[PDB]
């Protein structure tokens, strides 16, 4: 399972330029990938959602990949969480 | 929902532009009347009074909502303002106070307190024995598509009518 | 067959350290006469590891990365359940 520290699980979008930092130093040590720079990703969340997976490559040649396919997997369960909210919020009205 | 809102969207209906109802006379939003003069021509100022701007309308959906909600406001004071009407409608809980609220959109405050039998035994908790009642009255006959959810409302005290 | 699985490594690869899964990668090799395979080729846990895709995989070994992949959906295969990745 991915657990994210508790003051990451808002939505991306809403990142912002520390949060994602936060994101990459969390990552790195959960993911026991090579030490990333702070300033690869000076961005906040809503920046970061326009890159592409060869744009995460370019900055982070040895974790690219991982932390797109990391943000994938974040996006699919905050928009579950969403849509289980959005159900909800028409079923009381 | 359900609420009060909800109720008249249903019954008197939301359009948008001036519409003419079961009757004649026009109406916006609502139930909003509008319209003393027998023509557009009046029923086109009073509307730059009330919104607070100009033109025709055609107005937008907010601007009806709260249209809406200031006539349900007039309702109410009308209601409590009535020595036959207060009296029964402050023994009522909120579901059934939308009820008689929304016959009072349609037939007034002076046309409601003529049920008086009906409406002695809404206050009394008498839930049933009032819905057979108002059934046979010269309300029911006309339109039998709105008053069967608005008696309805009254013996269950529920929106299930309308869910 | 099949077995096809390693020996000492855990058979649950989302607990595999980096140093896991660079053992499951020299066993790979030999186990399946794969062309050498870089030990820093994949700089990652077994977590991070089942985040790749295969295309992923065939990006960082463009010989053997569908390969690895196949290998890796088969031991989650053999044995259950998870994990995963949540
Ligand atoms: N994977």
């Amino acid at each position: 399972s991915i657990r994210l520290p508790a003051h990451l699980r808002l939505q991306p979008i809403y990142w912002s330029r520390d949060d994602v930092a936060q994101w990459l130093k969390w990552a790195e040590n959960e993911f026991s990938l090579s030490p990333i720079d702070s300033n690869t990703f000076e961005m906040n969340g809503k920046a970061l959602l326009l890159l592409t997976k060869e744009d995460f490559r370019y900055r982070s040649p040895h974790s690219g990949d991982v932390l797109y396919e990391l943000l994938q997997h974040i996006l699919k369960q905050r928009d579950l969480e969403a849509e289980a909210a959005a159900a909800e919020a028409a079923a009381k009205a | 929902g359900p609420n009060i809102f909800e109720m008249l969207r249903i019954d008197e209906g939301l359009r948008l532009k001036i519409y003419k109802d079961t009757e004649g006379y026009y109406t916006i939003g609502i139930g909003h009347l509008l319209t003393k003069s027998p023509s557009l021509n009046a029923a086109k100022s009073e509307l730059d009074k009330a919104i607070g701007r100009n033109t025709n309308g055609v107005i937008t959906k907010d601007e009806a909502e709260k249209l809406f909600c200031q006539d349900v406001d007039a309702a109410v004071r009308g209601i409590l303002r009535n020595a036959k009407l207060k009296p029964v409608y402050d023994s009522l809980d909120c579901v059934r106070r939308c009820a008689l609220i929304n016959m009072v959109f349609q037939m007034g405050e002076t046309g409601v307190a003529g049920f008086t039998n009906s409406l002695r035994m809404l206050q009394q908790k008498r839930w049933d024995e009032a819905a057979v009642n108002l059934a046979k009255s010269r309300w029911y006959n006309q339109t039998p598509n709105r008053a069967k959810r608005v008696i309805t409302t009254f013996r269950t005290g529920t929106w299930d009518a309308y869910k």
